């Protein structure tokens, strides 16, 4: 029951400590969320992931999905986001 | 053209735009509507010279233009990289992306428009804080 | 159970799902491939395209993973890997709906399994012909899907078998993206596990005991997230053998091979297994016309619990 | 759409549409500038914002192109011109949705024209007043709002004048994207044409004769296809006067003005006029509070076609 198993781990898994088994299961269950073709359900996942990843400072402690789009301006000719 | 752009008929004016013999009716500059892009794995610029010039000498041997169709700037020939991915469906993306702005991420026209409007979510589908809503 | 005719003019050899589990993939020895979507309205399988691929009997189809496109190997007893893209922009039922991409003509014997690496490795292949020769077929170039290069080449059989006596082929990657890379190869009799080496090159790592007759069916459990791997074997013999892995020169991880359980129920031979999605409920074909259903017990123990005649 | 009365306590001296005709802004009098905008439905005008913006009453006003965002220009008797910019974060009607950019405060007079340039010159604008000089402020950078250069100052007068309050100063740039750059310039009683010259300073093109009283305003002719432009000016006599321009390629380029029209029916002052778009329909003001539209007839001249009053 991986589904359970990582919607229990993601409350508090990466915010206080990082183990490699958490991280499995919740790859494991965005794969098996993919194959089911539940896309929304896994973005509704990776929120929540989001949102329960806020530490007692603030600093965000999830690895979220990198940066796609760097457009280069029109003028200087250089990296908008950087 | 101005007084197209007056009313609210855009696309017609495109269409009396794009095919006027004068080459330099609105602007100097050339393209203006034209986005270059940094790859997202080694931060060089996407402008796929070596493809495109491969796919030139391919349909200059063949014959026929359709092999000029594989050129895009979906890949990076520095680093290798193979597609860009939709933020929500995780399928290769070729003809027409819809970008969310703050967080810079991908999207097919009917994934995005499903997650922001049926779904009636305010938050970007692939794990961003930054609420870009509606 | 509801049979559908999948129109062949000659046996059916291999079926595939897709990924996402609504498109079945069929060949055949009458020189076709047959794409199955299932339908979201009428709950019935229809055809989606139908064409001609190979000079010889098809054998062996893999679908590639989703997030490369829609990509269909076909390997056939012609020497040939042919690897098939789909364009939307034709009519179904037509022969046009899938593109042809690559052959690979490398082979020097008739190819007998094909497999595709899971999508963290890239788009890989993995070809097995009577050759007795491992190839390892990727995508650099990103560009084109035209330009498919070979870069491992590991001999598997010392010398290829004679044309009388019977062989038989299968492969079997590792559902794993925590895990190094790892292939499982079946040779005639032989059990072999392939591991990806720090040199870039593939190693043996592992062999499966026992297998004192042909390897009919090798099938790598999906790791759902316990700390031991399961490879499901049907033998010649009546053997569905379970393997236990356990994960821990030039190689990055040791790993241990015990045998989990042994059974004899089908009395012949066991052409197929395969696994689940979780790894939960495996399926084995023999000659008693009855496929079985195994689901472990709480003691780690296989029982049988589904018998299906046919 | 219906006449709708605006909450101004006093005189309006300028109104002055956007680029899409839908947004109207209205300088006041009583310092304050009121912007509506047409809605969809039931076609009624809405207001947006009113927020007070100089010292003394508000004589001038344009828009800017949308392409640089929403920019309104005012001017004022207070030797000053402020650039405001909609803010869509504060609320409608709140008064804080508008914020400055720049303060013009280059000014020894009050100020009376501020006037948009055309856009394939860049984000321009033109001020005369008081001074008897012709102020040209450029956005050498387009990307900040709030940087202002002046570049041309050309004295488009002899002398300053004795009797300040008699006087009235008119801008109109000339919408032809490319013929070189020409600008209007009614001072006191002379109107002069000024085109840009190879050395890139202004020079004196032509020269509008008559205008025997104050020159209350004028009006450029977009020329849709036309091989010669149209000026309407407004003297303070009550005489519309549309003047003919001819363009042949130190200036590159002569103009030769002639004289087209010349109609009294205003029994008054003739404070503003006006071209719709094709550049053939004129409207004018009056001290009558009447509309008169002129539309050209068969032959060269110009004939009134309707006499809009207001009762
Ligand atoms: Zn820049
Ligand atoms: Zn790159
Ligand atoms: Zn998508
Ligand atoms: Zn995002």
């Amino acid at each position: 029951d991986v589904q359970s198993a990582a919607l229990i781990s993601i409350f508090g898994s990466p915010r206080y400590f990082r183990d490699q088994r958490v991280d499995e299961w919740i790859q494991t269950y965005r794969d098996m969320l993919k194959s089911w073709e539940l896309f929304s359900m896994r973005a509704r996942f990776d929120v929540l992931r989001s949102k329960l990843s806020r530490t007692k400072t603030g600093v965000l402690t999830a690895d979220i999905k990198p940066r796609q789009i760097y457009i280069q301006c029109q003028n200087c000719k250089q990296n908008i986001n950087t | 053209l101005l007084l197209l752009h007056r009313y609210e008929l855009f696309g017609i004016a495109a269409d009396v735009l794009k095919y006027c013999p004068f080459e330099d009716i609105m602007g100097s500059e050339g393209d203006q509507s034209s986005i270059r892009l940094f790859c997202e794995r080694c931060g060089e610029l996407i402008t796929n010279e070596s493809s495109k010039e491969k796919l030139r000498a391919e349909a200059q041997q063949t014959g026929n233009k359709k092999i000029m169709d594989k050129f895009g700037y979906w890949y990076c020939d520095s680093c290798k990289k193979k597609n860009t991915s939709c933020v929500l469906c995780e399928r290769p993306l070729k003809k027409l992306t819809m970008v969310i702005l703050p967080c810079g991420h991908e999207g097919h026209f009917q994934c995005i428009q499903e997650w922001f409007l049926d779904e009636n979510e305010q938050e970007c589908p692939g794990g961003c804080p930054g609420v870009a809503f509606i | 159970m509801q049979p559908f005719d999948s129109g062949h003019d000659d046996l059916v050899h291999d079926v595939v799902y897709d990924f996402y589990g609504r498109h079945v993939a069929t060949c055949s020895s009458d020189q076709h491939i047959k794409v199955f979507k299932l339908d979201k309205d009428t709950s019935n399988w229809e055809l989606s395209d139908s064409w001609r691929a190979h000079d010889s009997s098809i054998v062996a189809i893999d679908w590639a993973s989703p997030e490369y496109g829609r990509i269909i190997a076909s390997a056939s007893y012609d020497k040939t890997v042919k690897l098939w893209e789909e364009d939307p922009d034709q009519e179904e039922c037509s022969g046009r709906r899938w593109n042809k991409l690559c052959t690979l003509n490398d082979s020097k014997g008739s190819l007998y399994s094909v497999k595709f690496a899971p999508a963290h490795l890239g788009l890989k292949l993995a070809c097995l012909g009577n050759d007795g020769i491992l190839r390892l077929y990727d995508a650099l170039e990103p560009s084109d899907l035209r330009s498919w290069t070979l870069t491992s080449e590991m001999k598997v059989l010392s010398i290829p078998p004679a044309n009388h006596l019977q062989s038989d082929f299968c492969l079997s990657w590792c559902p794993s993206r925590f895990s190094p890379e790892k292939l499982a190869v079946s040779a005639l009799e032989q059990a072999i596990i392939y591991q990806r080496g720090k040199d870039g090159k593939l190693h043996v790592a592992a062999k499966l005991p026992g297998h004192k007759s042909l390897i009919r069916s090798i099938s790598w459990a999906p790791s759902i997230g316990r700390w031991y791997q399961l490879i499901a074997t049907g033998c010649k013999d009546g053997r569905i053998r379970i393997f236990k892995i356990t994960e821990k020169a030039e190689l990055q991880s040791n790993l241990q091979v015990e045998l989990l359980s042994e059974h004899d129920d089908h009395n012949g031979e066991v052409w197929s297994v395969s696994w689940n999605l979780t790894g939960t409920i495996l399926s084995s074909a023999g000659d008693d016309g009855k496929v079985r259903l195994w689901k472990a017990t709480y003691s780690n123990e296989f029982k049988c619990m589904s018998v299906i005649t046919a």
